């Protein structure tokens, strides 16, 4: 009599369904606390965090699998590539925003809360906010790469 | 010498299909039946079944024997 | 050996022409689609009715003929 | 070494071109 | 949207109207045949272009024709 | 309720209906007006549930049809045994199996065909067979052509009985619907009666005919000298001198205290160093366990004595929080729909055929089968295709069930439900996995090709560079090596020689089997397998789940299971039908199986098969180039296809020239398929209009109005020739290669 | 005659499906189909699998309309039912679609006026060249 | 061969399941497409297919023509 699997928000005529991986308290808590979902925070602020995390992470694959190392002294220079990819990406984001949102326009996110609490206007998703988000994404992206690289110079890690 | 020959024979081939593409396009977009009444162009459409069936016969004749002789050998 | 390939060549020419001129002379219509004009040179089809009409447009026999012209060259 | 026109054609021109086309294409007058 | 026309060749069988999945056609009074009715395309904005109508016409040549035209969300059959 | 035999009296028998084409269908029994009529007659010939709607009649049709099928198989077996008696060198092969090529078909001297009767050894001219029948017959202790001849008659007699039964159970005594539905009964019998007694029966012939005679053959005694099988039953002395446990009767079995029977039954395992086949002493023992196991298993289901299981009971009691009341109502569905049963059975029988192939190559069952590479490559490849096809057929009938028999209002399931209520989640994910597998299997190859071509071998995915060592399969491989004595103390040697490690078996100068290495080359191909399989699954599962409805077509179920489309509308809706998904899945099964059998052929020649001399020096057929050149697409094109195709293109004038003919012949019909696959009936019908004009001109136009093939048939014709062409090419290529080189 | 209006009527019992509405419903359009059921019954959902009709008035929201007619057509046959469907939009305006003229479209009604009918039937249309450069099209005539 | 053998209705139904996925994936539905993803049209497929077939045709033979010749001269 107890099923775990339920229609979304109690509405069976809408797309999604409710499952442990979608509406668990752990999943809900985790996703609500990512920088992306902090609706009430500065978009620029939210971005930098995403950049930092992402940047930092990208150095690994480039350096270890790069043509330049692989026993070739080039080493940590790869990280530099990663610094190049965050530039490409930034470009894409800037483009996505420019094209999507217009200057005058307002947000396109959804104002109703899941519970119907109409009380909430939200987000970046505006020409102004998105620019901020990408702009912060970049700064964070470059800084992420640099600090990972910085660690590379100091060394000590088992993989490289 | 091999490159140049193959080059032009494919160019010529593509050009030939296009020639037979705008021919159709003409019949659809620009062809005026009343203004071509009973002239050589109109008579083509007038006996189109005869043209097509014989081209079909020629293709079938060549196909049946050229393949036939190749397989026999 | 030169005799046989030339008939292959002859086969290639006749078939490709057969496809293309059947396309041209039927561009404005047939028994299956009397009003193939009004629909233009290139359209997807005329549906599954009347037996089914895929690749019935003059653009589509061009499409067919290119294969044969590639085979010929 | 002029052979460093390659990246420009090889990458820069394509990136600029793509970005521009993308923008023109998504434009809503 | 697509373009759909009817012709006085229509015999009022009404089959296309029965065949249509998006309610494009309907029958209206007329006096050109014994059935005294003729098809009409008052809602071509909802048509998809599947030609189920044409597939159901018994006139020598179709009395209902569907000329696929400009594509819209409705015509593209998109649920998204 | 009580289960019993239920039948009905005669239900007609006449040639009247033979004289009336398409009688089974009310639409098509009126005769032809167009040539479409003819094709429809053959395509709806076996669609029984399309003929009538009565379940009893459909069930009676498929029951006699099975008799018809068995009749053919018995007639087919009758010929193989007969040809092994009149037109074969089996008695010659029986003395020198390691050098004489097995042959069982002689060709008439007309038009020049006698060249196909090549030197197969034994002073005999004929066509080398790769069916494997010689090794079966030698394993059954079959000595003379007389015994093969008697089996030929026996099979033919059985063929008559099967055929007679079909008539008898459709025209004379037709089983009632309640009789067919007794599934608790049928499973009990097929578990115990067919499988249990069947395996028990063969365990007997082995320990009385096979095991005794095979020992003589291995001792080296002349086959003509060996006593007939019945001399072993009568005089137990003969079967006592060898396998002395027979000294006692039913004891020790009857007095338990098992066993002194370890003498002719054991858990030895591995491979016979003299025959290259699995120990007959193990196989006989194997069938003993299988018999009893299935005899035990044949008493699970309740019938007429209150003891056992109601399958309906079992299912309903299996429901969880995640699944609802699921499993409830499955019994009524599976006892009411033939297509539902056929889908499960095809999926499983097809899956079984595939594991058979992988088990018969790595554990060679029949004597002198392993070193006959011509047969082993054929047997493995044959079963791969048979299994491959049957699996695609499961998808077709799963789809047919969804369209035809699925009714929520009458036979709801809840398990089948929910699945339909998130079919987009399943297909979208299966979509993703395929793209991930494509890139991470095939993309690695393209990476390897580009790096090699740029002269960067160290930047490749290889054993000598960036290694992708399949450690999980390797660890297992090692585990089966350390299995005997440690894990399974009763097992003397390993399960297979591919797990042996430091053990090799040779018969003649050829290698029977040895430990098969696994490296980066094996890693890449397996993910290619994992990739191709999923995509096939995607196409077929998508077809089944979206068979009834779709955001594009809300009422697809009304259009049926086999329809061309729903017009060019909504952007175009060609191949939305479930049939067209089976049609599309067919190509991908072909794609998957083809790279599987290429994986087999190269790996065996390169790393397994080859010549061995009495110094230990092993020389493989392609010389171990699999590891360094199968990791590149150019390598497959060059070192595999280009190199090995030389035998079939250099077979003219030889005994193998028929393979040369079928090689080109199959390339032909393959390309031929592309005419149908790349075009539409709209063109062809208009072309036929001009041709019909010409016949009317000369008063020779037929009443049966010629029409172009239907949209669906054009696809049916196309995929059929694509399959026939592609598969037959590899056939001719494989056999020529392995017969000449092997 | 005026169309029916709604709406506060209940909807059928279902468990949830992936075929449900999406962003298009939120920003473009969505549809509603409504009907009266004599008994509480089970029916096959176009989008999903199986749902239970609720006795009395019933309301269902579907995306695309065709889904509406497919279900509705099924409602008319199978079980005898009278149904209607409207186009919602996002602002809140609603639009009555089917039947739309009292009676169903199969049945001839006097109120209806013809649209897109050519009295010169046949394929008596003119060649494309004749209208070349004239925004027109041959059928439009 | 993919564009020529497999036709549109299959891919349209596949894409709309992916349309569902994107909207129901967290962090990913922050990004929305400005153009609705749909399957290539019926004619477009034949064009795209033919171009591949042709490009492959021309590039394959050219690779063979030049290499086999220049490798030997
Ligand atoms: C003409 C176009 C073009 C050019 C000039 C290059 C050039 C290069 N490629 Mg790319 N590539 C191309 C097309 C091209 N590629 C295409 C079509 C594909 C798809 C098949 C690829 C797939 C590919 C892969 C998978 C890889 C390359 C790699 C490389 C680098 C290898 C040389 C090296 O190791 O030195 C130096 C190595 C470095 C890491 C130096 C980094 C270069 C710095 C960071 C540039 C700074 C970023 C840049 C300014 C941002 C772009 C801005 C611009 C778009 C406006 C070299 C920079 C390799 C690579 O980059 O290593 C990770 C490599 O892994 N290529
Ligand atoms: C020998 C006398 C005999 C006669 C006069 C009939 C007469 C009839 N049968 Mg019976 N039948 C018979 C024997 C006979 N049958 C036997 C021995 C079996 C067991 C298999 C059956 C099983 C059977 C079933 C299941 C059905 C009938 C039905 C019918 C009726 C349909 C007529 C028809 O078109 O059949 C067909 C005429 C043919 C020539 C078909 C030939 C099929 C054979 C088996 C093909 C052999 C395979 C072939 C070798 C494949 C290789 C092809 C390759 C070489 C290219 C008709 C009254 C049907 C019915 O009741 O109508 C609704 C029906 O459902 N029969
Ligand atoms: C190798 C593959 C192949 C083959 C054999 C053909 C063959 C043919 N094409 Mg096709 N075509 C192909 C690929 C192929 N095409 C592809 C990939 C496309 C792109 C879609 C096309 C598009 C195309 C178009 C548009 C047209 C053709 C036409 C033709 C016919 C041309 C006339 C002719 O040759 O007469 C000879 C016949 C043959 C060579 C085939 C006969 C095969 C054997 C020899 C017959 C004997 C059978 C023998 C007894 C064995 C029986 C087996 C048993 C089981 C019964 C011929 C049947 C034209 C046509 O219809 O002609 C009027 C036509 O207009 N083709
Ligand atoms: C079931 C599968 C099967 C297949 C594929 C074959 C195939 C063949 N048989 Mg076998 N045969 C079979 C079953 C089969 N037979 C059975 C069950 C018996 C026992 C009755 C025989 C008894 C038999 C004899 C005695 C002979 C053959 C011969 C032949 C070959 C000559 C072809 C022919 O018949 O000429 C044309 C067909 C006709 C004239 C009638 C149609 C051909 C390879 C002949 C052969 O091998 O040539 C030396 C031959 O002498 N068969
Ligand atoms: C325990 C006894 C028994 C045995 C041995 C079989 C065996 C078989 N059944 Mg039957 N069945 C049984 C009981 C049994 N059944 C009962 C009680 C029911 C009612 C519920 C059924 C209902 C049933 C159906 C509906 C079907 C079968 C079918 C089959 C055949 C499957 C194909 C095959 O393996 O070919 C191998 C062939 C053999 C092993 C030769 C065996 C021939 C007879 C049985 C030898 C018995 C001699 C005995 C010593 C006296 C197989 C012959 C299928 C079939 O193919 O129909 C013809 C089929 O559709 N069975
Ligand atoms: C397939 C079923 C099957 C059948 C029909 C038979 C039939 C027979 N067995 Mg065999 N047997 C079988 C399976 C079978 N057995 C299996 C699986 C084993 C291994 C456990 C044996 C082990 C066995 C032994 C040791 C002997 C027989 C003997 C006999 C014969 C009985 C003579 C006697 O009374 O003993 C007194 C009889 C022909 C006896 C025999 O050979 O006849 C003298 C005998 O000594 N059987
Ligand atoms: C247990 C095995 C089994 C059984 C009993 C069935 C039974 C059925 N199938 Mg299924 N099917 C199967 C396996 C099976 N199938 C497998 C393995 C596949 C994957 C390919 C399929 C895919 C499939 C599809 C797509 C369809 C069916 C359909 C059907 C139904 C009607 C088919 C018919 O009329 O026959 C007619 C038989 C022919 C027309 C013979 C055609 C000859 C073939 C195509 C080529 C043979 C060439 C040969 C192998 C070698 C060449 C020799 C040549 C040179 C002479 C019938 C219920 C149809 C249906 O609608 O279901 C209700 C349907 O459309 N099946
Ligand atoms: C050789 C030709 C070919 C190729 C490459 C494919 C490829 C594919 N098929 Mg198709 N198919 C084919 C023939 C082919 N098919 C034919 C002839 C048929 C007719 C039966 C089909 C019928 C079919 C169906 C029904 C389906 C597919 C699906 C797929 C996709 C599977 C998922 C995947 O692997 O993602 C990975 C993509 C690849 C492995 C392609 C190669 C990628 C390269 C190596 C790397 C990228 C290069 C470079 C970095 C890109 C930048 C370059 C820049 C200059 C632009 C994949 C794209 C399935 C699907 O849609 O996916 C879920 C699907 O359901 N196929
Ligand atoms: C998890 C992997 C694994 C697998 C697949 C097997 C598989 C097997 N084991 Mg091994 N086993 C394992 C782990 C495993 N074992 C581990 C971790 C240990 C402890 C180190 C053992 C200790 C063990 C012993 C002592 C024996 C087996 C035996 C067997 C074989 C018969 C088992 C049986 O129930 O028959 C049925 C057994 C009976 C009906 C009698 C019950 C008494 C049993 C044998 C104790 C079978 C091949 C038996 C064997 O050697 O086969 C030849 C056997 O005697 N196993
Ligand atoms: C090795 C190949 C498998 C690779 C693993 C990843 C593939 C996963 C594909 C399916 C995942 C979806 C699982 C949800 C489907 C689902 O909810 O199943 C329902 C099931 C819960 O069981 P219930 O309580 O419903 O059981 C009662 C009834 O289902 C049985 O009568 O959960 C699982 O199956 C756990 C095992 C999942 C792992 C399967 C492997």
């Amino acid at each position: 009599t107890y099923q775990v699997v339920q229609p979304i928000n109690g509405d069976p005529f809408i797309g999604s369904l409710e499952t442990p991986v979608t509406s668990s308290p752990l999943v809900a808590w985790y996703l609500s606390n990512l920088p992306g979902y902090r609706t009430a925070v500065n978009p620029l602020l939210r971005g930098i965090e995403v950049g930092l995390a992402h940047g930092f992470f990208l150095v690994g694959p480039f350096v270890k699998a790069g043509p330049l190392r692989n026993t070739e002294i080039a080493g940590q220079a790869g990280s530099l590539a990663a610094a190049g990819l965050v530039v490409i990406l930034s470009i894409c984001l800037t483009i996505y925003g420019i094209s999507s949102f217009n200057e005058g326009d307002p947000s396109t996110a959804p104002s109703l809360t899941l519970t119907g609490r109409k009380k909430q206007p939200d987000q970046l998703q505006t020409a102004d906010g998105w620019a901020k988000f990408t702009g912060g994404f970049f700064f964070g992206g470059i800084s992420g790469v640099i600090w990972a690289f910085f660690l590379l110079y100091v060394l000590d890690l088992p993989y490289y | 010498q091999a490159a140049l020959y193959t080059h032009h024979q494919y160019i010529a081939g593509f050009i030939m299909t296009g020639a037979f593409a705008h021919g159709p396009i003409f019949f659809i977009r620009d062809y005026n039946p009343e203004q071509n009444a009973d002239n050589v162009l109109a008579r083509m459409l007038e006996h189109k079944e005869a043209i097509i069936s014989h081209l079909s016969w020629a293709s079938l004749f060549l196909g049946f024997h050229t393949l036939g002789l190749y397989v026999h050998n | 050996g030169d005799f046989l390939v030339h008939h292959a060549i002859a086969l290639g020419l006749h078939t490709t022409t057969l496809i293309l001129v059947k396309g041209a002379l039927d561009a404005r219509g047939s028994k299956l689609m009397p009003d193939k004009k009004d629909f233009g040179y290139s359209f997807p089809c005329d549906g599954p009715g009347r037996g089914g009409t895929c690749d019935i447009s003059a653009w589509d026999d061009f499409y067919l003929a290119v294969f044969w012209m590639l085979n010929t060259i | 070494l002029p052979s460093l026109f390659v990246p420009l054609v090889g990458l820069l021109f394509p990136a600029v071109a793509m970005a521009s086309l993308f923008l023109h294409v998504e434009k809503r007058l | 949207s697509h373009s759909v026309k009817i012709y006085d060749t229509c015999i009022g069988c009404t089959q296309c109207v029965r065949a249509c999945p998006t309610d494009v056609l309907e029958m209206i009074p007329w006096g050109g045949c014994k059935a005294k009715q003729i098809a009409s395309a008052p809602r071509t904005e909802d048509c998809v272009g599947c030609k189920r109508c044409e597939s159901a016409c018994p006139t020598d040549f179709l009395s209902v024709r569907v000329y696929l035209w400009h594509e819209t969300t409705r015509s593209m059959g998109l649920a998204y | 309720e009580v289960k019993i035999i239920l039948d009905r009296d005669p239900i007609k028998t006449s040639f009247e209906q033979w004289a009336k084409p398409g009688h089974f269908s009310r639409t098509i029994a009126k005769g032809p007006d167009t040539t479409t009529w003819i094709w429809n007659l053959h395509a709806d010939a076996h669609d029984f549930d399309s003929h009538t709607s009565d379940l009893e009649e459909i069930s009676r049709k498929v029951f006699s049809a099975h008799f018809g099928q068995l009749s053919i198989i018995f007639l087919w077996l009758s010929g193989m045994y007969f040809h092994g008696a009149r037109f074969s060198n089996y008695e010659a092969w029986l003395n020198d199996p390691t050098h004489i090529r097995p042959s069982a078909q002689v060709v008439w001297p007309i038009v020049g065909q006698e060249i196909l009767n090549g030197d197969v050894g034994g002073g005999f001219r004929g066509i080398q067979i790769t069916s494997g029948f010689f090794q079966i017959w030698r394993a059954s202790g079959i000595t003379s052509e007389l015994q093969l001849y008697c089996t030929a008659i026996g099979a033919l007699v059985f063929a008559g009985l099967m055929l007679f039964a079909g008539w008898f159970h459709y025209h004379k005594a037709a089983p009632k619907l309640a009789w067919f539905q007794d599934v608790e009964s049928m499973l009990n019998h097929h578990l115990a009666g067919l499988l249990g007694l069947g395996s028990l029966s063969w365990a007997g012939h082995q320990v009385h005919v096979s095991l005794p005679i095979n020992q003589f053959l291995n001792a080296g005694v002349d086959p003509k000298e060996i006593p007939l099988p019945h001399e072993f039953i009568l005089n137990r002395d003969l079967l006592a001198q060898l396998y002395p446990s027979f000294a006692e009767g039913a004891t020790p079995f009857f007095t338990l205290n098992w066993s002194k029977y370890a003498d002719f039954l054991t858990f030895r395992g591995g491979l016979d160093p003299l025959t290259g086949g699995l120990w007959l002493t193990d196989i006989a023992h194997h069938h003993l366990a299988i018999a009893i196991l299935f005899l035990i298993a044949g008493h699970m289901y309740r019938t007429n004595w209150g003891i056992g299981h109601g399958i309906k009971d079992i299912l309903e009691a299996h429901k969880g929080p995640f699944t609802g009341q699921g499993h409830k109502g499955l019994y009524e569905i599976l006892t009411t729909s033939w297509h539902a049963q056929l889908s499960i059975n095809l999926a499983m029988l097809g899956s079984l055929t595939i594991v058979v192939a992988q088990h018969m190559y790595s554990m060679p069952p029949y004597p002198y089968l392993a070193t006959d590479y011509a047969t082993q490559l054929s047997l493995f490849t044959h079963h791969m295709w048979i299994g491959g096809f049957l699996i695609v057929g499961a998808a077709a009938h799963a789809a047919i069930f969804m369209v035809r028999d699925y009714d929520p209002t009458t036979r709801y399931n809840d398990l089948l439900d929910r699945v339909l209520r998130h079919r987009d989640a399943i297909i979208s994910h299966l979509n993703w996995v395929c793209i991930f597998l494509g890139f991470h299997s095939f993309g690695l190859y393209i990476h390897n090709d580009t790096m090699s071509a740029l002269g960067r071998p160290q930047d490749m995915f290889s054993d000598t560079a960036i290694q992708l060592q399949p450690v999980f399969a390797q660890w297992i491989q090692n585990t089966h090596a350390l299995a005997p004595g440690t894990t399974a103390p009763g097992a003397t040697a390993s399960t297979s020689l591919t797990w042996g490690g430091g053990d090799l078996v040779a018969v003649g100068n050829k290698v029977a089997l040895l430990p098969i290495p696994l490296g980066t080359a094996d890693f890449l191909v397996h993910h290619i397998h994992a990739f191709t399989i999923h995509v096939t699954v995607l196409i077929l599962l998508k077809g089944v789940l979206f068979a009834r409805s779709s955001r594009l077509i809300p009422d697809k179920a009304n259009l049926g299971f086999r329809f061309p489309c729903d017009g060019p509308g909504r952007g175009g809706t060609c191949q939305v039908s479930a049939w067209d998904h089976v049609f599309l899945g067919l190509f991908w099964m072909y794609n998957s199986i083809s790279v599987v059998i290429f994986h087999f052929s190269w790996k065996m020649q390169s790393d397994v098969w080859g010549t061995i001399n009495d110094q230990g020096v092993v020389t493989h057929i392609t010389t171990g180039n699999f590891a360094q050149s199968s990791i590149t697409i150019n390598g497959w094109l060059r070192d595999f296809l280009w190199a090995q195709a030389s035998q079939v293109i250099q077979s003219y004038g030889s005994s193998l020239s028929a393979y040369g003919l079928f090689f080109l012949g199959a390339h032909f019909v393959w390309a031929f398929s592309l005419m149908f696959l790349f075009s539409g009936r709209g063109y062809w019908q208009e072309l036929i209009e001009s041709i019909v004009w010409a016949h009317n001109k000369l008063k020779v136009a037929p009443a049966t109005q010629p029409r172009a093939l239907s949209i669906v048939q054009g696809r049916a014709v196309g995929v059929t020739h694509y399959l026939l062409g592609g598969i037959a090419t590899t056939w001719a290529f494989f056999l020529a290669r392995i017969i000449a080189v092997g | 005659t005026p169309p029916e209006l709604d709406p506060n009527t209940p909807s059928p019992i279902f468990g949830g499906s992936t075929g449900g509405l999406l962003r298009k419903a939120q920003v473009e359009e969505f549809y509603v189909i409504t009907w009266e059921s004599p008994k509480e019954q089970i029916f096959e959902m176009p989008t999903g699998g199986a749902a239970i009709m609720r006795e009395g008035p019933n309301l269902l929201k579907l995306a695309r309309k065709e889904q509406c007619l497919a279900l509705g057509t099924r409602l008319r046959s199978k079980y005898k039912i009278k149904y209607q469907f409207y186009r919602v939009f996002p602002s809140g305006e609603v639009q009555y679609l089917h039947p739309k003229d009292g009676v169903y479209p199969e049945k001839v009604n006097p109120g209806r006026q013809g649209v897109g009918v050519n009295f010169r039937s046949i394929g008596k249309n003119v060649s494309p060249i004749e209208v070349k450069f004239t925004g027109k099209q041959p059928y439009d005539l | 061969f993919m564009f020529l053998i497999s036709w549109r209705g299959y891919w349209q139904e596949l894409i709309e399941t992916l349309a569902w996925a994107h909207e129901r994936t967290p962090l990913a539905n922050l990004i929305r497409w400005r153009d609705k993803p749909v399957a290539l049209s019926i004619v477009q497929a034949r064009l795209v297919g033919l171009v591949h077939f042709s490009v492959g045709y021309i590039f394959t033979y050219a690779a063979f023509l030049i290499a086999s010749t220049s490798g030997k001269f």
